[PDB]
C-alpha cells in the first residue's frame, strides 16, 4: 500500500484519523485525546488506524503527500463559555456597543416561528463583561481623516484599569481602524508598554492586525474570539508539525477554514480555523452526497462537548459574508452552520432552589464522567446516564482501552440527581436523556425552519462519535425523507478533510472604480491594476506548493475577482474567463462576465449597468490532484444478519420499561441486513442505538437507514 | 401536560429557559388553568374558592357561606360584586403636577401633566398597587375586563360553573 | 374571456369567493380542505418549497441595495398571492405590507385594470398610494402578475422602505407639509414596465422627484429581483407538481390560516369584553414647527379607545368608536394600514406557529367609524409618519389579550405592550460625497419591549412593525450619513417600572461632519407616553429633545478640553451643557420639529424609547434592582422611591442590597400609599367639578369635542360616567382654535370612476 | 430602421439638420427655398390651410373646458412641428409654449424615447417638467406624433394653463414651498395613452394629485381634441397635395 492523504479530527473526547491510499481505499484510527499536547493522542490514533493495514507509522508517513488538520478545541471554549479572560478597549462613549449585541443577537439562530414570536427573544451574556471594558478618546472618519486626535493619557488609564482588574488578554477595536490603523496601533503600543511595566503575561490583540474589515460589531466579536478561544491553542499546530516531521513526513500541514477551503498551519489569524472540525464534516457530507445523488442534506453531529448542524441545499454549501454563529455576529466568511453546548460529556446539575435539571453547557471532555475512575471527575455527566440505561458498553469504550464502571455511575446519579428528586436511578437517568433528545430535536428543527423549509425536504446525515447514540431521538417525528448513519461516523470530519481538494488560495483588496463607458486608457489602467494583484497572489500560491514538493508546472491556476455596481455594500466572487488581463477589450470581457453572473444570482432585470462598476478584490487559487476516498459499492445479501454478528444482550431502559437489547458487531453486519429494535449496533469508537419502535437497514455503501415502526 | 413543579416555577418567575421555550413554541396544555388555580389557592390566607385571576394579587372568588362572587385582594379585602368595576371602590393617588411626576421619572423623561396624568389604584387594607392608568385629564375610570365565566367554564374547559348566588 | 385560469375576469373571480366567504363563514366556501386532508405529503411539500422561496428572496435580494435600511436592517418583504389578491405565504420583515399590497391588487381588480391598462404576462406595476391603503409614500411596492399557459394564477409583491420620496421635509417620516400636496411622490398602481423591462419615461421622472436618487434606484432593482425569483420558483413548482395541486393550495392555505386563528383563540384566551385606550401628543403650536398653513397651528392629542369582544365560537371583534378625527399633520392612516398592523401584532402572540397569511384577517371583525384618524373621509390628508398614531393605538391591544392569558395561566405569553417606535433622526442637504442627500436613521428598529408576567422586557430589541430588531453598525451608518458617533449607550430609567421592568431604549450622540448646506429635525412622542404598564406596572419614559449649535467644538477638541461623549445619562442633571459655554442649546419637551440649519461640529441626541412594565414595583426582587443600577438600566435615586429597595455601594464599587432596611422601607411605603390616596368617589367628585367648569387645556378639550361628534356612544358613556347635566355641552368651535375639516370633507370615492374596496364596518 | 420618413432615427435626423444649420448659417442648410421660389401658389395654399387649421383648433376646442381661464380668456395654444421638433405654424394665445413644447420633443429625441418607451402612431404623451424647459407645472402639454404611411412626419402640441397642480399653496402661482418638493405634480414626457385612448392608471393618479379635479379633466379633453383635429387636417392636406410638397 502506498498511503497518500491524511485527515484529522482532534480536540474532542477521542482523536480520529483517516488515511487514503493510491487506489482510494481507506482506514480510520481512534485514540484518547491529549489536550496538554494534541500530538500525543494524534500519534496514537495514527498507529491504531494504520494497524488495520498491518502497517507501521514509520512506513506510511514517508509516503504521504498531504495532511489536513481539523478539531474542536477552540469551538469548545465558545460553546461552553470557558475561555481566556479578556478585557476590551473601544472608543470612549461607546463602551456599551458590545453588550447591546446590535439588537440582532436576541433572535439569531431561531426558527421562522420564533423570529416572529416576540417573547422567545433572549440575549446571552456578552463575551466581555462591562466591568472589563474601557474607552479611549479618539475619532477617525470613514475617509481616514482624524476628527478627534487620540488622547494618549486616556489609553494609559484604560490599560492600567484592565491590568488591575486581572485581565488575561486585551482586545482593542476603534472605529474605522481598517481604513486608517494609526490610532488603534498606537493604543496597542501604549497597552503593551503598561503590560511590560506590570510584569504579567497579557497578550494584546488590535482588530486591524487580525480582521481589518468594516462593521464594528462583527469585527470586535471576531477579534475577541482570537484572544478568548484561539490564544490558548496558539502552539498546538507547531507541536503537531514537529511530532510528524520527527517521524518522517515531508508535506506542510493544511487546516480547514470557515469558508470550506484549507489554509497554511502557519496562519497568524487562528480564529479563521475556529470551526475546522465541523466544516470538515460538511465537506464530507457534500462529497458523499455528490457520489450517491443526495442534493438536500441536513448534517448533524454529536461529540463529547457540542452538537453541530448545517444545511446543504441543491448540492451547494452556501458561503455567507458577515455571518452569525453561536448567536454571535462575525467577520469570517462561513458555510452556513451552527453549534451549541450539548454533548455526551455535558455535566448534569440541579438548580439549588427549584431542583430543575440543567445540562451543560460545560463538559468533562476527554475525562468522560464519574464512570472513568482515573478521571477524577466528581460531577455526573450524560455518559454516566448512558452507563445506567444500557446505551453504551462499559467494556468496549475506545475498543476496551478505557475501562468504565457502571456501578460508579449508579452511585453518583443516586446521590446527585435521583434521591433529591425522589426518583429511582433509572428514571432520573431516563429523564435526563428525554431532556437531551428534545433539546437536540428542537435545535435541528430550528435550523431547517429558519430557511423556511420543513424537514421533509431533506435527508438527515447523523455522524460524530455520539451522533448515532441519539439519532432515534433527535429525528423522531420530524418527517425527514430518510435518516442516514454512515458506518464511519466517528471519523466523518477526518474523512471530509481527506476528501478536500488539494488547493491553496490567496486574496488581496483593490479599489478600482469605473463609469459605464470610459476611454480605452482608463480600461487599460484598470486591467493593469488587477493584473499586478494576480501576479503577486500567484507567487504566494506557488510558494506554498513548493513547500509540499510541487513545482509550478504541476499546479493549475484559477484567477478570480470581486465586483459590484458602484455604491453597493456587497460584492460577487467571479471566476475569471481570462488567465491574464491587459487590453480595453479584456476589461469589457470581465465586466460582461460579472453582468451575466449577477443575472443568474439575482435576475436579469436586476442588472444596473448605468451605475458603473467597482472591483473590490483579487483572488488566486491553485490546485494539484490527489486520490479521493472511494465510497463502498457492495452487492446486497439477505435480510437476516448472520448469527456470528450477535455479541450478547444488555438490559436497556426507555419509556418506563426494561428490555433485553440485542447487541451486534457493526463491522460483521452485511449489506441488505435489517435489525429490529430494541438493539444496539456497536463499533470500537461509535455506538448506534435502535430502541423499541425503531428499525434499521444496511445498504451496499455501508450506510444505515433508520425508520420508525 | 407540564409538571406541577414547572408551573410553580412559572408563577414564581424562576422557570428554566428550556421549559419556557417549550411552553412558548409548542401547542398549549389544556390542563394549565386547573393546575394554575390550584397552585394559587394553596397560597391564599383564606379558603374561599378562586374562580378567575385578574392580577398577581387580585381575584374573582366565591364566598364560602353566601356563595356570592366578589373581586378580592390577596390580603382578604372584598371590593365589590364580580360584575362591578373594583376600581370604583379602591383608593387612588393622581400624579398631576411636575413634582409628583419627577418622583418616578427624571425631568424631561416625565410626561407633562396638562396632557397626561398617572392614576395609581390601591387596596385600602394592605396598600398593594393593583393598577396604574395613564390617560388625559377628565378621562373616565376604565372598566378593564368583563369575563364570560359561564362560557369559559362550560364550553371551553368542559367544567360545570361553580355555585353562585 | 376573462384572464383568470378557467375564464373568469379578476372581478368575477373575487366576487364569487367573497360571496361564498360571507354565506358560509369559511374562506372561499371551503368546508373541507381536499389537498390538505387527502394528500398531506404533497400539501407539506408545496408549503416547504414556497415558504423557503419567499424567505430566500428576501435574504438574497437585499444584498442589491445601497441603503442600510434594506441591506443590513432588512426593512423589506416579499409575498405570494392567489388570483383574488389574498396572501398564501410571506417572508418575515415588514409584513404589514402583506395586507397593503393585497389591498392594492384588490383596487386593480375592483377598478377594471383588466380592461385598461390591461394585466399582461411580464408586466411590472409600481404603487405606494396611501388613499388605497398603504402605510406611507416611502414604502414602495413592485407587483408582478404570475401566468400559467396564458392565464393568470397569482401575483407576487415586493416592498422596500426607501430613504425619501421628495416630501417638503427631508426624511422618510417627514414634517413640514400638512396635506397630500407636499407629502411625497405618490404612485397609484402604475404600469412601469412590460416584457420585463422598465419604461424610460418612468425612470427619468421617478429619479428626479426624490433626493436620494442612487439609493432609490438600487431599492427598485432589489424589489424586481425578488419578484422575478419568486415568479420563476412558482413556474418550476407548477411544472413539477401540476397546476391542479397548486390551484388547490392557493385557496386552501388561506382557510387553513383562518382555522389556525380560531383554534388558538379557543386554546389561549377567555371569552368576554376587554376595554382599553391609547393616546399620543401633537405639539404643533410651538414656534419650531414651521408649517406653511395657519389652520394647522394648534396642539392636539390622538385618542384610540378599543372595545375588544372574544366570542364563545372563537371569533373576535375590535371596535374603535370614540376615536379622534384626522388632522393637518403627517400622522393620519387608512383602514387597511390600521387593520394590517393589528394582524402584525397577532403574528407575534396568537398565531406565530400557524399559517402566516390573510386567513387570520378573515377570522377578525373590525369597526372603524368613517371620519376618524384611522378611517379618514378626506382625500387631502397626509401620511408620511402614519406610525405616530398607529403604534400608539396598537399597544393597548396587547394589554387586553394579556388579561386573557394571565387569567387562564399562560403567563409566558403576557406582554404589557410595544414601545413608541421613535425618535426618527432626519435631515438633508449635501453629504460627504458632495451629492444631494437625505437621512432617516433606523436606530428605532431597536426599542424596549413590554415586560411579561414571568420576566423583564428586552432592552433595545424590537419594534411593533418588525420583531427582528437591528440597530445597525455605526460604521455602516457613517457611510450613509454626514455625521459621526460620539456615543452609543443604554438609556437609563427609560424602561417602565414594575415587578418586571420594561425594556430600556438606547441613545446615540451625533456630531455633524463633512456635511454642507445641512438641516435636521426631530420626530417622536414628547408630552405623552403611548404605552401603559399592566397590572400595577408603569409606562416607559416619554420623549425630549437635545441639540447644540455654535458649539466651538473644533477649538475644544484641539485644546484638549473636555468634550461631550456617551449618553445623556440623567437629563435632569446633565454633564454636557456645562462643557459648551458658547453654544446655543435646545433642551426641552419639543420632540417634533421641522427642519433647522445645522453645521459641522453641531450636536444632535438620538433617543430611542423603552417599553412598559408589569406588576407592583414593590414586589420586584431586590437583587434585580441592584443589578439594574450596576448595569446602567435604572438611575440610583429611583431604587428607594419607586421600588422601596435600599442599596449601598460596596468596597468593589458595586451596589448591593440591605435586605432588612428594604423590608422596612416597603412596609412604610404601603402606609404612605394609604395616607396620600383618597377613595375613588372622593377624587371623582373633584374631577367632575373641573369638567363642569371646563378647566383643562385646549388640547384636552379639542380631543373630547372631536371624539364626541364622531362617536355618539362615547359621548353618552362619558356623560353617564361623570353624571353630567344636559345643560353642559362641549362644541369644538367654542375652544378658540382652528377647526378646518371638522364639518366639511370630500372622500376619494367621490372622484369619477373610483371604486374603493371595503374591509371593515364603518 | 429609424422611424422618420426616409429611415433616419429621430436623433440622426435632428443631428444632420443642426450640423447643416451651424455650417451654413441657414436653417437645415437651405440656401434656396425650392417650394417657395418655384411653386409660390402651392406654398401659399399649404400656409393658408395649415394656419387656419391651428387657429380653428384653438377657437373650437376651448369650448370643451369648464375653467374660464381656458374657455373665456383663451389661455391655450396649439402648434404644428416638423420631425426634428421645430415649429412651422401656431395659433395665437400662450405662444411661449411654441418653444417649451418643441424643447420637450427635442428631449425625447436626445434621450432615445424611440427605443424605449417607443414612439408609435396613435400614442399620447403628456408633459410639464420645468427641468427640461417649461414655464411652470400649471402649463400642461399634450403631444401626439403624426405618421404618414408608417413613418413619422411631424408632431402636434397643445397646452392649457390649469387652475392647480397640487402644490403646497392653493393656486397656479403658488407660494409656500421653496423647492421642487411641494411645487406640484410634475410629469416628464410620460406616455399616457395608446391607440388614441388614455390609460386608466394615469387617469386615477393624476386626478387625485390636484384640488380642481373636474376642471383638470376637461382641460385634458380640450388638449386632446385640438391635437387630433390638427392631425386629421395634416393627413387630409398630404392626401390632397402630396407628401413631397
Ligand atoms: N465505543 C465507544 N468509545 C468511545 N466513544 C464512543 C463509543 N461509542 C460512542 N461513543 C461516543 O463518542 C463520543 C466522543 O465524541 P468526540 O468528542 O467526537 O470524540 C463519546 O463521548 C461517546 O459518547
Ligand atoms: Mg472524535
Ligand atoms: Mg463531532
Ligand atoms: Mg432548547
Ligand atoms: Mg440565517
Ligand atoms: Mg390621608
Ligand atoms: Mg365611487
Ligand atoms: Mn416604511
Ligand atoms: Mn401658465
Ligand atoms: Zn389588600
Amino acid at each position: 500500500r502506498n498511503v497518500q492523504v491524511l485527515g484529522i479530527d482532534a480536540g474532542g473526547t477521542m482523536t480520529d484519523t483517516f488515511f487514503v491510499d493510491q487506489d482510494g481505499d481507506f482506514v480510520v484510527g481512534k485514540a484518547q485525546s491529549t489536550p496538554q499536547n494534541e500530538a500525543l493522542g494524534l500519534i496514537a490514533s495514527s498507529e491504531d488506524g494504520l494497524a488495520n493495514w498491518g502497517m507501521s507509522l514509520h512506513e506510511a508517513l514517508a509516503q504521504l503527500q498531504t495532511g489536513v488538520y481539523s478539531g474542536t478545541a477552540m469551538l469548545n471554549r465558545v460553546v461552553q463559555r470557558k475561555g481566556l479572560k479578556c478585557g476590551l478597549i473601544v472608543n470612549r462613549g461607546m463602551e456599551d456597543f458590545h453588550r447591546m449585541g446590535r439588537a440582532v443577537q436576541s433572535h439569531l439562530g431561531y426558527a421562522y416561528e420564533d423570529r416572529i414570536h416576540l417573547n422567545t427573544h433572549r440575549y446571552d451574556p456578552p463575551l466581555v463583561p462591562r466591568h472589563l471594558t474601557r474607552g479611549v478618546v479618539e475619532r477617525t472618519d470613514m475617509m481616514g481623516t482624524q476628527v478627534i486626535p487620540l488622547r494618549e493619557d486616556t489609553a494609559r488609564d484604560a490599560a492600567r484599569d484592565l491590568i488591575a482588574a486581572d485581565a488575561e488578554g486585551i482586545v482593542i477595536s476603534l472605529l474605522h481602524s481598517y481604513k486608517n490603523p494609526v490610532n488603534e496601533r498606537r493604543v496597542r503600543d501604549i497597552v503593551l508598554e503598561e503590560v511590560e511595566k506590570s510584569g504579567k503575561k497579557i497578550p494584546v490583540f488590535a482588530s486591524a492586525d487580525y480582521y481589518p474589515v468594516r462593521k464594528e460589531t462583527h469585527r470586535t466579536n471576531t477579534t475577541i474570539l482570537e484572544g478568548y478561544a484561539a490564544e490558548p491553542s496558539r502552539q498546538t499546530l507547531s507541536k503537531i508539525s514537529n511530532a510528524f516531521k520527527e517521524r518522517g513526513t515531508k508535506f506542510d500541514f493544511r487546516v480547514m477554514a470557515t469558508h470550506g477551503g484549507t489554509i497554511s498551519w502557519k496562519a497568524k489569524e487562528l480564529a479563521r480555523t475556529i470551526v475546522s472540525g465541523p466544516i470538515g464534516g460538511v465537506i464530507g457530507a457534500k462529497y458523499l452526497g455528490e457520489v450517491l445523488g443526495y442534493k438536500n442534506i441536513a448534517c448533524s453531529d454529536i461529540g463529547g462537548t457540542s452538537f453541530d448542524v448545517a444545511l446543504i441545499t441543491q448540492g451547494e454549501m452556501t458561503i455567507k459574508n458577515d455571518p452569525d454563529m453561536a448567536r454571535l455576529v462575525l467577520s469570517l466568511p462561513l458555510v452556513a452552520m451552527d453549534s451549541v453546548g450539548a454533548g455526551a460529556g455535558s455535566f448534569i446539575r440541579l438548580d439549588p432552589y427549584t431542583r430543575a435539571i440543567k445540562l451543560g453547557p460545560d463538559s468533562a471532555g476527554y475525562r468522560v464522567g464519574v464512570c472513568w475512575k482515573e478521571s477524577g471527575i466528581e460531577t455526573v455527566t450524560i455518559s454516566d446516564c448512558h452507563m445506567v440505561l444500557g446505551y453504551l458498553n462499559p467494556d468496549n469504550f475506545l475498543g476496551g482501552a478505557v475501562k468504565l464502571d457502571r456501578q460508579r455511575s449508579v452511585d453518583a446519579i443516586k446521590a446527585q440527581i435521583a434521591d433529591p428528586l425522589g426518583l429511582s436511578v433509572e428514571d432520573a437517568a431516563a429523564g435526563v436523556i428525554e431532556l437531551l433528545d428534545s433539546d437536540l430535536r428542537d435545535y435541528l428543527r430550528s435550523m431547517i425552519s429558519g430557511k423556511g423549509y420543513s424537514p421533509a425536504s431533506f435527508v438527515c446525515f447523523s455522524y460524530g462519535g455520539a451522533g448515532p447514540v441519539h439519532t432515534y431521538g433527535y429525528t423522531e417525528g420530524l418527517g425527514f425523507e430518510d435518516v442516514i448513519v454512515p458506518a464511519w461516523a466517528a471519523g466523518f470530519s477526518a474523512f471530509g478533510c481527506a476528501a478536500a481538494d488539494f488547493e491553496y488560495r490567496y486574496d488581496k483588496s483593490l479599489d478600482i472604480n469605473m463609469p459605464t463607458e470610459t476611454p480605452d486608457t482608463d480600461k487599460e489602467k484598470a486591467a493593469a491594476t488587477l493584473q499586478a494583484a494576480w501576479e503577486e497572489l500567484t507567487k504566494n500560491v506557488l510558494e506554498e506548493f513548493k513547500l509540499n514538493g510541487y513545482s509550478a508546472d504541476q499546479v493549475t491556476l484559477q484567477p478570480g475577482y470581486r465586483m459590484q455596481y458602484r455604491g453597493q455594500l456587497n460584492d460577487l466572487e467571479i471566476e475569471s474567463p481570462l488567465a491574464q488581463a491587459h487590453t480595453a477589450a479584456d476589461w469589457d470581457q470581465l465586466t460582461d462576465a460579472f453582468n451575466a453572473t449577477y443575472g443568474r444570482v439575482y435576475a436579469a432585470s436586476a442588472r444596473s449597468p448605468e451605475l458603473g462598476y467597482s472591483v473590490t478584490g483579487a483572488i488566486m487559487r491553485g490546485m494539484v490532484p490527489i486520490p479521493k476516498p472511494k465510497i463502498p459499492k457492495e452487492p446486497e445479501e439477505g435480510e437476516t444478519p448472520p448469527e456470528s454478528a450477535k455479541i450478547g444482550t444488555r438490559k436497556f431502559y426507555r419509556k418506563k420499561r426494561w428490555v433485553d437489547a440485542q447487541l451486534y458487531h457493526m463491522e460483521s453486519l452485511r449489506p441488505g441486513n435489517r435489525v429490529m429494535g430494541p438493539a444496539v449496533i456497536e463499533s470500537d469508537a461509535t455506538t448506534f442505538v435502535v430502541p423499541d419502535g425503531f428499525e434499521t437497514w444496511l445498504d451496499g455503501h455501508r450506510l444505515f437507514h433508520l425508520r420508525e415502526v | 401536560a407540564y409538571t406541577r413543579s414547572k408551573i410553580v416555577d412559572l408563577v414564581d418567575g424562576k422557570i428554566d429557559p428550556d421549559t419556557l421555550h417549550q411552553m412558548l413554541s409548542t401547542p398549549k396544555d389544556p390542563e394549565r388553568f386547573v393546575t394554575y388555580v390550584e397552585i394559587l389557592q394553596e397560597r391564599m390566607p383564606w379558603d374561599d374558592k378562586i374562580i378567575l385571576p385578574l392580577g398577581p394579587k387580585l381575584f374573582i372568588v366565591q364566598q364560602k357561606v353566601s356563595k356570592k362572587w366578589t373581586v378580592r385582594c390577596e390580603c382578604g379585602h372584598d371590593f365589590c360584586d364580580w360584575k362591578d368595576n373594583w376600581k370604583l371602590h379602591a383608593r387612588v393617588h393622581v400624579r398631576d403636577t411636575p413634582q409628583k411626576m419627577e418622583e418616578i421619572y427624571p425631568r424631561l423623561m416625565a410626561p407633562t401633566p396638562s396632557w397626561q396624568v398617572i392614576r395609581e389604584y390601591f387596596c385600602p387594607e394592605c396598600g398593594t398597587l393593583h393598577d396604574v392608568e395613564a390617560p388625559t385629564p377628565w378621562y373616565p375610570v376604565i372598566h378593564d375586563f368583563s369575563p364570560d365565566i359561564e362560557g369559559f367554564y362550560q364550553e371551553w374547559l368542559g367544567l360545570p360553573v361553580p355555585e353562585r348566588a | 374571456r376573462g384572464i383568470v385560469r378557467g375564464g373568469e375576469t379578476l372581478k368575477e373571480h373575487r366576487d364569487r369567493l367573497m360571496a361564498a366567504t360571507k354565506a358560509t363563514g369559511r374562506y372561499a366556501g371551503l368546508k373541507t380542505l381536499e389537498l390538505r386532508e387527502r394528500e398531506p405529503i404533497l400539501y407539506n411539500k408545496l408549503f416547504s418549497r414556497l415558504r423557503a422561496g419567499v424567505v430566500d428572496a428576501r435574504e438574497t435580494a437585499k444584498k442589491i441595495a445601497a441603503s442600510p435600511i434594506v441591506e443590513q436592517e432588512g426593512e423589506l418583504c416579499f409575498t405570494l398571492y392567489n388570483a383574488a389578491g389574498d396572501s398564501l405565504l410571506t417572508s418575515t420583515g415588514i409584513i404589514i405590507h402583506v395586507g397593503t399590497m393585497g389591498a392594492a391588487i384588490k383596487y386593480m381588480i375592483e377598478n377594471n385594470w383588466e380592461a385598461n391598462p390591461g394585466v399582461h404576462d411580464k408586466d411590472i406595476f409600481c404603487n405606494n398610494d396611501s388613499l388605497i391603503g398603504n402605510v406611507h409614500p416611502c414604502d414602495i411596492h413592485t407587483i408582478v402578475p404570475i401566468f400559467w399557459e396564458g392565464e393568470l394564477i397569482g401575483w407576487v409583491g415586493g416592498v422596500t422602505h426607501v430613504i425619501d420620496t421628495g416630501a417638503v421635509g427631508p426624511g422618510s417620516m417627514a414634517t413640514g407639509q400638512v396635506q397630500r400636496f407636499g407629502d411625497g411622490y405618490s404612485i397609484t398602481c402604475r404600469k412601469v414596465g412590460a416584457n420585463d423591462t422598465l419604461f424610460r419615461d418612468w425612470l427619468h421622472e421617478s429619479q428626479r422627484m426624490v433626493r436620494t436618487t442612487r439609493y432609490w434606484m438600487l431599492d427598485e432593482r432589489t424589489r424586481i429581483a425578488g419578484c422575478h425569483m419568486i415568479r420563476k420558483l412558482v413556474e418550476e413548482v407548477v411544472a413539477e407538481e401540476g397546476i391542479e395541486a397548486y390551484w388547490k393550495f392557493a385557496y386552501e392555505a388561506v382557510e387553513h390560516g383562518r382555522l389556525g386563528l380560531q383554534a388558538r383563540i379557543k386554546a389561549m384566551t377567555i371569552p368576554g369584553t376587554y376595554r382599553q385606550v391609547g393616546f399620543v401628543d401633537v405639539p404643533y403650536a410651538h414656534e419650531d414647527v414651521r408649517v406653511p398653513s395657519d389652520f394647522a397651528k394648534l396642539d392636539t392629542i390622538m385618542h384610540a379607545p378599543c372595545e375588544m369582544t372574544i366570542r364563545r365560537d372563537g371569533t373576535w371583534r375590535l371596535d374603535f368608536e370614540g376615536s379622534s378625527r384626522w388632522g393637518w399633520h403627517t400622522y393620519n392612516a387608512h383602514q387597511v394600514s390600521f387593520t394590517s398592523g393589528i394582524w402584525v401584532m397577532m403574528t407575534q402572540t396568537l398565531i406565530p406557529s400557524e399559517m402566516i397569511n390573510d386567513g387570520a384577517a378573515y377570522g377578525t371583525e373590525f369597526r372603524l367609524p368613517k371620519g376618524t384618524w384611522m378611517n379618514p373621509d378626506d382625500r387631502r390628508v397626509a401620511f408620511s409618519y402614519s406610525w405616530h398614531f398607529l403604534v400608539s393605538a396598537w399597544t393597548a391591544l396587547w394589554r387586553g389579550l394579556s388579561r386573557s392569558y394571565f387569567g387562564r395561566g399562560y403567563l409566558e405569553e403576557v406582554n404589557a405592550g410595544n414601545a413608541n417606535t421613535s425618535n426618527w433622526l432626519q435631515g438633508g442637504g449635501f453629504n460627504q460625497y458632495d451629492e444631494i442627500h437625505a437621512v432617516n436613521s433606523f436606530e428605532c428598529a431597536a426599542n424596549g419591549t413590554g415586560a411579561t408576567a414571568v420576566q423583564d422586557g428586552l432592552s433595545h430589541a424590537a419594534a411593533i412593525w418588525n420583531p427582528e430588531g437591528d440597530m445597525g453598525d455605526m460604521e455602516i451608518w457613517e457611510l450613509a450619513e454626514p455625521l459621526v458617533y460620539l456615543g452609543r449607550q443604554i438609556k437609563a430609567s427609560s424602561g417602565g417600572s414594575g415587578k418586571y421592568r420594561g425594556g430600556c431604549g438606547f441613545e446615540s450622540l451625533r456630531m455633524v461632519w463633512n456635511a454642507k448646506d445641512w438641516t435636521m429635525f426631530f420626530m417622536g412622542n414628547g408630552h405623552i407616553s403611548s404605552d401603559w404598564g399592566l397590572m400595577g406596572g408603569y409606562p416607559a419614559a416619554s420623549g425630549y429633545r437635545f441639540a447644540a449649535h455654535k458649539t466651538n467644538l473644533k477649538e475644544l477638541i484641539a485644546s484638549g478640553a473636555e468634550i461631550p461623549l456617551g449618553g445623556d445619562t440623567d437629563p435632569e442633571n446633565p454633564t454636557w451643557d456645562a462643557m459648551l459655554p458658547d453654544a446655543q442649546i435646545k433642551r426641552d419637551k419639543q420632540a417634533i420639529t421641522t427642519e433647522e440649519m445645522f453645521s459641522d461640529y453641531d450636536l444632535y441626541l438620538n433617543y430611542m424609547r423603552g417599553g412598559p412594565g408589569f406588576g407592583d414595583p414593590l414586589d420586584r426582587e431586590p437583587q434585580a434592582v441592584a443589578d439594574d443600577i450596576n448595569g446602567g438600566y435604572v438611575l440610583e435615586r429611583f431604587a428607594g422611591e419607586v421600588y422601596g429597595v435600599v442599596v449601598r455601594k460596596g468596597a468593589d464599587g458595586q451596589y448591593g442590597v440591605d435586605e432588612t432596611a428594604t423590608a422596612a422601607a416597603r412596609a412604610q411605603i404601603r402606609k404612605d400609599r394609604l395616607a396620600k390616596s383618597v377613595p375613588v368617589s372622593e377624587w371623582m367628585k373633584g374631577e367632575r367639578e373641573k369638567i363642569l367648569a371646563k378647566d383643562a387645556g385646549t388640547q384636552v378639550r379639542q380631543m373630547f369635542a372631536a371624539s364626541f361628534k364622531l362617536g355618539p356612544r362615547f359621548e353618552k358613556d362619558f356623560r353617564t360616567f361623570w353624571d353630567l347635566p344636559d345643560s353642559w355641552t362641549l362644541p369644538e368651535e367654542e375652544i378658540g382654535v382652528p377647526t378646518y375639516g371638522s364639518r366639511y370633507s370630500m372622500d376619494i370615492s367621490e372622484l369619477p370612476d373610483v371604486h374603493t374596496v371595503q374591509f371593515v364596518e364603518e
